């Protein structure tokens, strides 16, 4: 609750940031699962956060 | 917190400042009127001597 303006600007910045970067992009990008998957420890979102 | 309200939504270049916004959303005449007072303190320009 006390870094909520926080995480609003933390999307904004994600959301912006994702999309600059899809914009230089040439082969089409599709939703699919896939064997190997990437770690996320949620440490590291609450350290983010 | 004591009034038991959102934290708050502010701007940085917010036109007024944060007792004057809050001088309204409170329902209190002891809180209201002093940010009243404090959000229209200011000087007396007066030529004396």
């Amino acid at each position: 609750s006390n870094r909520l303006g926080q995480l609003v600007d933390l999307t904004r910045l994600l959301a912006y940031n994702y999309e600059t970067l899809m914009a230089c992009i040439t082969m089409n990008m599709q939703h699919v699962q896939t064997l190997t998957t990437e770690k996320l420890q949620l440490t590291s979102v609450t350290s983010l956060c | 917190p004591a009034f038991g309200m959102q934290r708050m939504h502010y701007r940085n270049g917010d036109p007024q400042t944060p007792f004057q916004i809050a001088e309204q959303q409170i329902q209190n005449f002891q809180v209201a009127n002093w940010l009243h007072f404090v959000n229209n303190n200011q000087f007396r320009q007066v030529v004396i001597d």
